[PDB]
RNA sequence: CUCGAUGUCGGCUCGUCGCAUCCUGGGGCUGGAGCAGGUCCCAAGGGUUGGGCUGUUCGCCCAUUAAAGCGGCACGCGAGC
RNA sequence: ACCGCUGAAAGCAUCUAAGCGGGAAACCUUCUCCAAGAUCAGGUUUCUCACCCACUUGGUGGGAUAAGGCCCCCCGCAGA
């Protein structure tokens, strides 16, 4: 069913496509991407986005509800983009800005410092608790896949680097 | 994980799925990680 | 930034520190250098210097070597090696007939000193690859220092190659790490160097500035 | 087969084309004719080849 | 009295085949028949007849996703464990014209004169050859209709 | 297969190879609080001690060790002892 | 091995089918050594850079030399 429904483009100012490619701009930064080569993008009668497919194989299917996916988070990314909201659990870990690091004190015997890439920004919103701004959903979240695996899984105490609203499982220890 | 060449889900929310040319059993407890090996 | 230069093993001695300690040196003559040749790499192929060494008569050299030295407008010399340069950044600091001095090297850096190990003649197992033999007694006959087997019997039937066997030892191009420098003489062109250095007393050494620090 | 290939077709339709148009010259003549007199043999095909059935892969 | 070709008689020319998106296995045969001359008429199996072949663009040649990971080359040294392996996707990064010239070499003869015959094979990685003192007439691939 | 000869245990000497891994290296699960473990998966680069008893292999014992691995190679190796 | 992010076929979900990461004394570079007999026999430089004779006038035979090396001589901590 998913790329059987069209993408709403709220401006999306240069949705273009250049012999099998696709670009946007918008209010922030600009974003690229390549379609596999069966399936097609094309234009509705807003100037939107509409995905098309040769019919009924294994693999064209698949590769047609994965490309709709992936241009609507080009549209939604530059519009709205992701924002990845994290906790710290534990007392007395915390976290502080570095300039435009991120320093961690996670009970080692050393300061963990993440170097943030490009086109990623760092904000805490308090000594637990911080959030991972961008706009590529998956340049996102690999930064905050990293930082979630900074300590090991602690069943016992809870202490760690969580996803905010998600439920780790916990044992009774002694 | 358990690495037994008979696999099959213990729990009803063990999904079976197949993934780099094994089958594999995931779930959310996780002593029900299992592979075929 | 590999800094090299050629010299002469001299012999060894001792000397005392500021902590009263002694320390084994091994005099070694840096003496003076020139360089006669750049090695760039979109002529030759790599990055390198060449460095000429030691007093000779001039009538001892023959006439294709003499005019080598004739392009670079240098005496001749009696040795002459490479130094070994990384691929980038070649020779902003070497000049052809540069005088390269010891005093390139600091008090308390590390050096990496290569030469040719001293000749030991053609040399039986026990010595050259540290064998046991058989015993001395208790009935072994005639087999006091020879190697036992060498190899297995019908499967495999042959002496795998690389079987450690007797044969000669020694000559052979030995490098020497992280050698401690305790003191630079300039007055005198002499580099002391805590340690042993490979060669006979009179030898070449090259004294390269070391990579493992 | 490798004068045959100059003269685009293959050995298994120039045999088959120089039997339907009765042509019982041996191999050993056959293959001394296109080293020595190449222009005599580009004829022997243009033979062999109008001589084959239409379609090859027909069933007869 | 068959021919048998005479000394001085083997007339040789220059071919150079491009590699933009052949396949390795249509590429190495097509370089064992052009080399040993088994194109012309005047073959015999123990005169050095055939012509050069140039092979440029090496690195593009056509091998698939599965065979840059998992087929194997090895050589082994006489020294025991002295086993050696390397897969084609990491020679396919240092050394690409030993991946081409590797598959046409096995197709020759194992004889003497295969030795002789590979004399006659320059392989490289760009789109550049130095032998443009000589004039090369390219080479496409071309199937017989049947 | 070998009877017009293929010299057999154990030890010494020198090896080489497999991984069904004893130590060290990387992990999942745990009836894993920690420290130590149990179990499974990945991994063969190096290391794997010296004595008492016995012809011994094996095995028990002593004092250690990061550990004192299991096997193939004519139960490797007597034109080497 | 194991852990992932994005993400369908399968409106959910899933480390995967397209695509991208983290990952060990194993592998490959790095460090030491041998190595162009690597017959694809390599590279940058320097020196000599020259005569005479006969014959069946040949990528022919000889002779005499340059640069240069070897033998002999004095030896070595180099060595059967
Ligand atoms: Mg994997
Ligand atoms: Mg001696
Ligand atoms: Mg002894
Ligand atoms: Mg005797
Ligand atoms: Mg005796
Ligand atoms: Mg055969
Ligand atoms: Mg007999
Ligand atoms: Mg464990
Ligand atoms: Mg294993
Ligand atoms: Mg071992
Ligand atoms: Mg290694
Ligand atoms: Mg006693
Ligand atoms: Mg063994
Ligand atoms: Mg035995
Ligand atoms: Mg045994
Ligand atoms: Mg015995
Ligand atoms: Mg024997
Ligand atoms: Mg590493
Ligand atoms: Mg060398
Ligand atoms: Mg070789
Ligand atoms: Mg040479
Ligand atoms: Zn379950």
């Amino acid at each position: 069913r998913i790329g059987k429904q069209p993408i709403p483009v709220p401006a999306g100012v240069d949705v273009t496509i250049e012999g099998q490619s696709i670009s946007v701009k918008g209010p922030k930064g600009t974003l690229g991407l390549t379609v596999a080569e069966p399936i097609k993008v094309a234009r509705n009668d807003d100037g939107a986005i509409v995905v098309t497919r040769p019919d009924d194989e294994r693999r064209n299917r698949s590769l047609h509800g994965l490309s709709r996916t992936l241009v609507s988070n080009l549209v939604t990314g530059v519009t709205q983009g992701y924002t990845t909201k994290m906790e710290i659990f534990g007392v007395g870990y915390r976290v502080q800005l570095k300039g435009s690091n991120l320093e961690f004190a996670l009970g080692y015997s050393h300061p963990v410092v993440i170097e943030a890439p490009e086109g990623i920004t760092f904000a805490v919103q308090a000594p637990t608790k911080f959030t991972v701004s961008g706009i590529d959903k998956q340049k996102v979240g690999q930064i905050a896949a990293n930082i979630r695996r900074l300590r090991r899984p602690d069943p016992y105490k809870g202490k760690g680097v969580r996803y905010e609203g998600e439920q780790i499982r916990r044992k009774v220890g002694k | 994980v358990k690495v037994n060449p008979s696999v099959k889900p213990i729990c009803d929310k063990c999904r079976l799925i197949r993934r780099h040319g094994r089958v594999m059993v995931i779930c959310s407890d996780p002593r029900h990680k299992q592979r075929q090996g | 930034a590999r800094k090299g230069i050629l010299g002469t093993k001299l012999g060894m001695t001792q000397v005392f520190d500021e902590s009263n300690r002694v320390v084994p040196v091994t005099v070694v003559k840096a003496g003076p250098n020139v360089v006669t040749r750049i090695r760039t790499p979109e002529r030759d192929g790599y990055s390198a210097v060449q460095l000429a060494y030691g007093e000779i008569s001039p009538r001892k050299v023959n006439k294709p070597l003499t005019g080598q030295y004739t392009a670079a407008g240098v005496n001749p010399r009696r040795y002459l090696a490479e130094l070994r340069l990384d691929d980038s950044d070649a020779a902003t600091e070497y000049q052809v007939g540069q005088e390269l001095t010891a005093e390139i090297f600091a008090d308390g850096s590390y050096v990496d000193v290569t030469g040719t190990s001293k000749g030991k003649g053609f040399a039986g197992t026990m010595k050259r690859h540290g064998f046991r033999g058989q015993g001395a007694s208790h009935g072994a006959q005639a087999v006091h220092r020879r190697p036992g087997s060498i190899g297995g019997c019908a499967t495999p039937a042959r002496v795998f190659k690389g079987t450690r066997m007797a044969g000669r030892m020694g000559n052979d191009r030995v490098t020497v790490l992280n050698l401690l420098v305790h003191k630079v003489d300039a007055e005198n062109g002499v580099l002391l160097i805590k340690g042993a250095v490979p060669g006979r007393t009179g030898g070449l050494v090259m004294v390269r500035s070391a990579i493992k620090r | 087969n490798a004068a045959a290939r100059l003269n685009d077709i293959t050995y298994n339709r120039l045999i088959q084309g120089l039997k339907a148009a009765g042509v019982e010259v041996d191999r050993k003549n056959l293959a001394d004719i296109a080293i020595s007199d190449p222009a005599a043999f580009t004829a022997l095909v243009d033979v062999a080849r109008a001589a084959l059935p239409e379609d090859v892969n027909a069933p007869s | 009295p068959t021919y048998a070709p005479k000394a001085g008689d083997t007339t040789r020319s220059w071919y150079v085949i491009d590699a933009t998106d052949v396949v390795l296995g249509r590429l190495a045969v097509a370089a064992a028949n052009l080399l040993r001359g088994k194109h012309k008429p005047t073959f015999a199996p123990n005169v050095d007849g055939g012509d050069f072949v140039i092979v440029i663009n090496a690195d593009k040649v056509a091998i698939s996703g599965d065979k840059l990971q998992h087929k194997m080359v090895y050589r082994h040294s006489g020294y025991p464990g002295g086993l050696h392996k390397r897969t084609i996707g990491e020679l396919m990064q240092r050394h690409p014209d030993r991946v081409v010239e590797k598959a046409i070499l096995g197709m020759l003869p194992k004889n003497r004169l295969s030795r002789q015959i590979q004399r006659k094979l320059r392989v490289y990685a760009g789109p550049e050859h130095p032998h443009s003192a000589q004039q090369p007439v390219p080479y496409e691939l071309k199937q017989v209709a049947q």
